[PDB]
């Protein structure tokens, strides 16, 4: 099934789609076409853990019910470096 | 304020405003002829406007269209039988009381009838089918008497499969020469237009309602029957069929051969030639002889109709409820508009908001 | 083919070209590539990008439309941004 | 087997059966229109067994509305007012395939209101308060506003009458609670207010009562049901700070004081719920909301039944539950059955000759 | 004031008149003292009298009402006696 994600390096957010069965190595090649960096120079992360290249997206914890188009799952990206995702702006409270 | 409950009314829309006229309800009683009801689809509020001039008689089963904010009305059944008169009402007027105009069209009009369908193509209104008296003129097509009307009606009536063209530029009737197998004569069918294709679904003929799907090519005048592979909605009449995209038709409600009211919703994909059932919260509110209008925000707005078998008139459960089917993603402005209105206590379109807050004032 | 949309705080959002064309304003600027929104903050632009994905996904779906969540604190800003972008 | 979750419904009672109609629910997807439950259905809850039966009603069925007012007199439902998708309504319906009956009463009917209260006397129906459009008493504006009218309807001849008010009438309000104990028509709360008033139904004289001691927090959308000739029961509500309430009170009428009531439903606050008194010393409350109702898309409507044990159960009910509990054991037992006792009981209640076949 | 309820086997139970009014049957028989029950044995009537004191004590009571124990071997007798006595 389709999963919708955000790939955040530092302040660059990539909106993209993939399937549960797709490997995370294939996700790196999607970044390659956008940021011109081979997969061996990239490292993707979930909240805190590192994802092995052979594991599928669903195997890493990205099920279709959580990675929705209206609320995509966040995926951290680090180049070759410590992963650092800068937060977005803050809305003024009421 | 509040339009009264009705079935057999007409409802037309420009995508923003729904115009409601006519219909009937049980105490039989036809609703006032001079009232035009406008439902604002953004604000969800009703407005009443009175009309003048050649006001049509109060009727059920009339056929209406809205082309460029002009209302066109043909056919119907008033308290003294069926008619074939044609009316126009220009909603773009600034008159406090809009003026109905009955047009004496050129050419030979269709027979007096009601419960038919209409397609809107380039500068023409194309009418199909219906139920009523024998034609008063030579007409291309087939008429078939309703055998139950010989002993139970003041004059015999029946179904037709006629196709009639009303050219809106000159208001002239004509009949195209068609090819292919036309659908059988029918009434209470549903018509929907997508481009040059005029789809017709269901209806009643002789005995038993139907679920066949046909379309008439409005360029080649070639009839075509679509035989979808897979499941199909059950045979019905008094259903609504509304285009919701360039490739999808939306079907709701109706009346089975066994006289059962229907609350099922379906989507037909034109390219794929297949039906898919649509999940919605109105499973306990079946509707028949209702109307459906498509909104500019991906919604189909259903109004009027009856919840049960209205063939028993004294027990007919006529309605004035508005049923909203969300069939396409809304615009972000509309979604953000709803969000702001949803939180008025926490924060012009936001000012008008909606109507009838059942919670306010506690 | 992708597009880059930059918010007022320098955040860069990379979305599909087909998704960004949902906004008529984005369509006009691209047809005149990247677009810089010096008055749309990132917390609003991120919301807008997810609407782009949501609109394309569930259009012509023949299925019930899921909810697009909008927090009350972002509602006023989201309305103005959506009006500006014509989407 | 169970009605859909709702708020703003009506629930009436004859002591053993609870009739539930109307109300509204929140749609799964966020939107700007409420979902009113079908007008065609009427739900009956049996307080002895705890199961529901749904019956579809024909006739002059009232539209699907919320905030209506209902009363059960001799198992005859009387329904007035409420609110639907088009606006408020002042139509009066009655209900004994069951048929609703829309009655054209003599006199002048009241205005279109909702969230009001009602009292039942010998054969008169007495309505008070509400909220709605412009048409005795006052009418404060918030185009709707709060109400003070005390319209009265005779069930014998169906005439709309208004009483001559003696004494200080209460302030305009809606979403108040009304309870009847003898010739006293009680009002409490609303707007969240805390005042306690009663109207002498015999002399038609308003009275203000000022309890001494600890009193319930001012609330709206509460429930007030009599549990005795000298006790009232208040549960739930909606504070001024909009904090949902899961507390229950008992108000002694003769001593004019308030006491808190303990129950196992402290984790299930309710607002805009209905409440009905059983013949076994229970208060049956159904429906309502636990979340904040002002935010419609975030409303959490409930379909649960909460039972408060305010008074001890009868010996018949206690013994029968013991029999039901030890069914298998007692089926292998035997006990004496004096004929005079059995015939006296069957003289009072009758005996069905077709059972077991 | 006290009243006397007499069982079939000749036991005399003297209870408070207010407590005895819990039973509608006893209330009607006293209205205008002793009451005779030719068909209710003492092992049943004694349990009934205990219910009288229990029902009155916990009527309009702030504290939670405790359970009334009913032995299975007398449940059917008690149910018939309770229905006859109307309590």
């Amino acid at each position: 099934m389709d999963v919708f994600l955000m790939i955040r390096r530092h302040k660059t957010t990539i909106f993209t789609d993939a399937k549960e069965s797709s490997t995370v190595f294939e996700l790196k090649r999607i970044v390659e076409g956008i940021l011109k960096r081979p997969p061996d120079e990239q490292r993707l992360y979930k909240d805190d853990q590192l994802l092995d290249d052979g594991k599928t997206l669903g195997e890493c914890g990205f099920t279709s019910q959580t990675a929705r188009p209206q609320a995509p799952a966040t995926v951290g990206l680090a180049f070759r470096e410590a992963l650092c995702i800068e937060p977005f702006s803050s809305p003024p409270e009421l | 304020a509040c339009p009264a409950e009705r079935s057999g009314h007409v409802a037309v829309s420009d995508g923003r405003h729904m115009f409601v006229w006519g219909g009937y309800k049980s105490n039989d009683f036809y609703l006032p002829r001079e009232e035009l009801w406008i439902y604002n689809m953004e604000t969800g509020r009703w407005k009443k406007i009175n009309t003048e001039g050649d006001v049509p008689p109060s009727m059920s089963g009339s056929c209406a269209v809205c082309v460029d904010r002009v209302l066109y009305l043909f056919g119907g059944h008033h308290s003294r039988g069926n008619t074939n008169k044609f009316y126009m009402l220009d909603s773009r007027s600034t008159d406090r009381v809009l003026q109905w105009e009955r047009i004496d069209c050129q050419g030979i009009p269709p027979s007096s009838k009601d419960k038919l369908g209409v397609w809107v193509y380039k500068n023409k209104l194309i009418f199909f089918g219906g139920y009523g008296y024998l034609p008063e003129d030579k007409v291309l097509g087939t008429f078939e008497f309703d055998e139950t009307s010989f002993w139970n009606s003041s004059h015999p009536r029946g179904w037709n499969d006629h196709v009639h063209i009303l050219d809106t530029e000159t208001f002239t009737w004509s009949q195209p020469i068609t090819t292919g197998k036309a659908p059988s004569p029918r009434a209470a069918h549903a018509c929907a237009t997508v481009g040059n294709r005029g789809f017709v679904f269901g209806g009643r003929y002789r005995d038993a309602r139907m679920n066949d799907l046909h379309y008439l090519n409005l360029d080649t005048w070639e009839w075509n029957e679509l035989i979808p592979q897979g499941i199909c909605p059950v045979g019905r009449s008094w259903h609504s069929l509304t285009p919701v995209s360039s490739d999808h038709l939306f079907l709701f409600g109706g009346f089975t051969t066994d006289k059962q009211p229907l609350s099922d919703a379906w989507t037909y994909c034109i390219s794929k030639n297949e039906w898919i059932q649509f999940n919605h919260p109105y499973t306990e509110k079946p509707r028949l002889w209702h109307t459906a209008c498509a909104s500019d925000e991906g919604e189909v707005i259903v109004f009027g109709g009856c919840a049960n078998n209205l063939l028993v008139h004294h027990r007919a459960a006529h309605s004035n409820e508005i049923l909203i089917f969300s069939v396409q993603p809304k615009s972000l402005v509309r979604l953000s508009l709803e969000a702001v209105i949803c939180f008025k206590e926490m924060l012009h379109s936001v000012n008008q908001r909606f109507g009838s807050n059942n919670t306010s004032g506690s | 083919m992708y597009v880059k949309l930059i918010s007022s705080d320098g955040h860069e959002f990379i979305v599909k070209r087909e998704h960004a064309l949902t906004s008529g304003t984005i369509k006009a600027m691209l047809s005149g590539n990247e677009v810089n929104f010096r008055e749309i903050p990132s917390h609003v632009l991120s919301k807008v990008c997810m609407y782009f994905t949501y609109k394309v996904r569930y259009t012509n779906s023949s299925t019930e439309i899921p909810e697009f969540p909008i927090a009350p604190e972002i509602a006023l800003e989201l309305l103005m941004a959506a009006n500006f972008l014509d989407c």
